[PDB]
Order: structure tokens, then C-alpha cells, then sequence
């Protein structure tokens, strides 16, 4: 029962940073603390173990400090290859545990998303469900509020949504929200919005459609 | 060089069995620990557990003990991760890793490539692809988003191709929500310039292994309803 806690969960950085992970332990584990890298998909690899000694083959501007209760991964000089989630591991007793992971994300410069909706098919609809869909396409940062509203009434607990991870190209992030409704119920009604709040935007955006006009 | 290979991919109901399997090599088998790791989608690892292959000594945390088995042939250099009786919950990737005492500490310095292990009261579905479309006269930028929403499948994955290949510029693929029926739905967008809207046709191409399926949709949105 060590429990690691590590900060920030998330940050952003460019290539060439100098940047810092923390890691703390719930009580002292002396040096004995390693740092893995994964990546989307892929396994684990040890970076540091016994808190700053580096493992044969991984390069050197990954250092690792701290005894105790407190523990530091840098990574100088970040490179394109090191965006990725890193954890914390304590090996002081036979119970090993991990921290939560930082996700480390690469630093662009804010972009307001474009904004669609696109009203249910009607194939859909003859199979009794409406799905509504807004996207937000590539935007930065990835903080985003989307609010759907049918007849100017703020939903909740009918949509899903979903993020892609940052553009190889331009490290930007896109989402999509779908909206479900019965057919019944989607026929009810008029008016179908959805409202897009973003640092990039100086006042949210709503796209809508009116049913029958659309 | 030093391996650990996992056992392939299992999509399994509630109540089931399952024995996955870590076969390493390019190294002593017997003389290294090896470990297994949870990882649950979209969340970080876990410390399951781990067995001494020369004495069978095995050992779980906390959270785990009772929960699966680990064991180990060390006649074929492979090591097992078991549950007699599956729940979604543990729908999870594992990883096996070999441990090796370095700082004086356990380290795990080779990893297998990961089993996915999908847990689901689901059955095998193929999904149905509904077009994105705006609405007729809401195009005024000069680009536009069309794209084609696939709903209603099971298991992952499914892959989405456009204009068989020919359209990759533009494309984004959202990863799918599992929705409340035990099916997941994804959608997948493109942006094409609005002028090409009335001269060049969008279609989406939805291949699903598992179902055997292949569905294609022209995106198009209808002039009447
Ligand atoms: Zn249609
Ligand atoms: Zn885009
Ligand atoms: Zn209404
Ligand atoms: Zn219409
Ligand atoms: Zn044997
Ligand atoms: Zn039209
Ligand atoms: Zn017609």
C-alpha cells in the first residue's frame, strides 16, 4: 500500500524543453523508484531505475532524482520521439505500484475549431433512432465544451463524445459529440444546436437546424 | 536478443475461462522473475503479480490475490495468466515483463507486446454506416465536413477507408464510444472544399473482420424527406 502520485497529470511542451515530471510516494521508499515511457498501443519501456540510474540504450537527456518521498524524471531537451505517457514505479517492497502516468503533449498555438452539425439520415430514422453529430475540427488546446440544446433546452445525458489524439501534422486535436434520440422524440421536436465554447473563440459558436427545414 | 511473446488477442462473455500465455526467449527463462500488468482502456498500469519460475513461488497484489492465477512451464519457457471466470471488468490489455534486480530493485526491462482481452455479454455484430451530411443550404464556408457514422458493432475494430483509398488528406477517424446497448458506435469526418460538393462523390468504406462485413456509403444528403 504505497501509493505514487504523479504531477502534473498532463502538460504540454515543445522540442527542445526542459521538462520535469514529479513523482510522490505516500511514505519513504528510499531510491528505489524507476520511470517507463509508453506510447499509444505499444509496451512499456524502462527509462531510470533506482531513481537515477540510466538503463543500457536509452538516451541520455533522460535523468532521474529524489530519494524518499519525493522523486523528479527530467527529460532535457525534448525530442519529437519523447511525447508520450511516462510512470513512476516503487520497487521498495515486493508490492510494487505505479503512479497514474503524465501525459506529455506537444505545445501549439491556439486554434478555434470549425464547427459542423449534421442532421440524422434518413436510413436512420426508418430504423426508429436519430443520431445527431457536431465536430470540432482541429483545435488547440484540448479543453472544449460542447452543449447540444433541442428547442433552446440544454441536454444532458444523451450524448457521447470523442477526441482524436494531436495531428501529425499540425498537432492539433479534433472531437466529435453525437447526440441520440429516439425517432419519436426527434420528431417532437424543432430546433437541434449544439454550442461550442473554446479559448480560440471569443464567444461560443452554435451551429443548429431546424427539423423540415434542413 | 532478449523476447517475450504474448498470446493473440481474446474477445470472451462473462463466466468464461481464459489462459493467456508469455513465451520469452534469447535469454535463461528459469532465471528471471516474471510479472503481469493490467492495463484497463483508457487508464494507467497496474501491478498485478508475479512468479520465480525456478520454484513456481508466486506472488499478487493485493487487489488481484484471488482474483487470477499465474503459473509458469518452465520446460517451454512460458509463463500464464488465468481467471476461471471472466467479468467485464476485466476487459484490459495485459502485458507480461521480465524482471531483472538492478539498484537493488526489480525492474521489468523486457515487456511483451500486450494481450487485449475484451470481456462483453455482446455478440459478434457488423455495423450499419449512415452518412454526415449538412443540411442543403448550410454551406457557406469553402470547405465543408462530410463523413459517415458507423454504428452499432461489436467487437472493435473496425477500419474506415474513403474513396477506396484514394482520400486520405483531411481524414480524422474518431476512436468509438462503447454505447449503453454493449455496441460502439465511431464516426470519421473529412473536409473537402465546398466547391467539389455537387462534382465529386464522398463514399466511406467500413470494413469489420469479426463480422466478416464491408459496408460503403456515398454521402449524400437527400433534397426531400
Ligand atoms: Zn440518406
Ligand atoms: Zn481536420
Ligand atoms: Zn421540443
Ligand atoms: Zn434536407
Ligand atoms: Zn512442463
Ligand atoms: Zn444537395
Ligand atoms: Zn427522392
Amino acid at each position: 500500500d504505497i501509493q505514487m502520485t504523479q504531477s502534473p497529470s498532463s502538460l504540454s511542451a515543445s522540442v527542445g524543453d526542459r521538462v520535469t515530471i514529479t513523482c510522490r510516494a505516500s511514505q519513504s521508499i528510499g531510491l528505489y523508484l524507476a520511470w517507463y515511457q509508453q506510447k499509444p498501443g505499444k509496451a512499456p519501456k524502462l527509462l531510470i531505475y533506482a531513481a537515477s540510474s540510466l538503463q543500457s540504450g536509452v538516451p541520455s537527456r533522460f535523468s532521474g532524482s529524489g530519494s524518499g518521498t519525493d522523486f523528479t524524471l527530467t527529460i532535457s531537451s525534448l525530442q519529437p520521439e519523447d511525447f508520450a505517457t511516462y510512470y513512476c514505479q516503487q520497487g521498495n517492497t515486493l508490492s510494487y505500484t505505479f503512479g497514474q502516468g503524465t501525459k506529455v503533449e506537444i505545445k501549439r498555438t491556439v486554434a478555434a475549431p470549425s464547427v459542423f452539425i449534421f442532421p440524422p439520415s434518413d436510413e436512420q430514422l426508418k430504423s426508429g433512432t436519430a443520431s445527431v453529430v457536431c465536430l470540432l475540427n482541429n483545435f488547440y488546446p484540448r479543453e472544449a465544451k460542447v452543449q447540444w440544446k433541442v428547442d433552446n433546452a440544454l441536454q444532458s445525458g444523451n450524448s457521447q463524445e470523442s477526441v482524436t489524439e494531436q495531428d501529425s501534422k499540425d498537432s492539433t486535436y479534433s472531437l466529435s459529440s453525437t447526440l441520440t434520440l429516439s425517432k419519436a422524440d426527434y420528431e417532437k421536436h424543432k430546433v437541434y444546436a449544439c454550442e461550442v465554447t473554446h479559448q480560440g473563440l471569443s464567444s461560443p459558436v452554435t451551429k443548429s437546424f431546424n427539423r423540415g427545414e434542413c | 536478443e532478449v523476447q517475450l511473446v504474448q498470446s493473440g488477442a481474446e474477445v470472451k462473455k462473462p463466466g468464461e475461462s481464459l489462459k493467456i500465455s508469455c513465451k520469452g526467449s534469447g535469454y535463461s527463462f528459469t532465471n528471471y522473475w516474471v510479472g503481469w500488468v493490467r492495463q484497463m482502456p483508457g487508464k494507467g498500469l497496474e501491478w498485478m503479480g508475479f512468479i520465480d519460475p525456478s520454484d513456481s513461488y508466486t506472488n499478487y497484489a493485493p487487489s488481484f490475490q484471488g482474483q487470477v492465477t499465474i503459473s509458469a512451464d518452465k520446460s517451454i519457457s512460458t509463463a500464464y495468466l488465468q481467471w476461471s471466470s471472466l467479468k467485464a471488468s476485466d476487459t484490459a490489455m495485459y502485458y507480461c515483463a521480465r524482471e531483472l534486480y538492478q539498484g537493488y530493485m526489480d525492474t521489468f526491462d523486457s515487456w511483451g507486446q500486450g494481450t487485449l482481452v475484451t470481456v462483453s455479454s455482446a455478440s459478434t455484430k457488423g455495423p450499419s454506416v449512415f452518412p454526415l451530411a449538412p443540411c442543403s443550404r448550410s454551406t457557406s464556408e469553402s470547405t465543408a465536413a462530410l463523413g459517415c457514422l458507423v454504428k452499432d458493432y461489436f467487437p472493435e475494430p473496425v477500419t474506415v477507408s474513403w474513396n477506396s483509398g484514394a482520400l486520405t488528406s483531411g481524414v480524422h477517424t474518431f476512436p468509438a464510444v462503447l454505447q449503453s446497448s454493449g455496441l460502439y458506435s465511431l464516426s470519421s469526418v473529412v473536409t473537402v472544399p465546398s466547391s467539389s460538393l455537387g462534382t465529386k462523390t464522398y463514399t466511406c468504406n467500413v470494413d469489420h473482420k469479426p463480422s466478416n462485413t464491408k459496408v460503403d456509403k456515398r454521402v449524400h444528403h437527400h433534397h426531400h424527406h
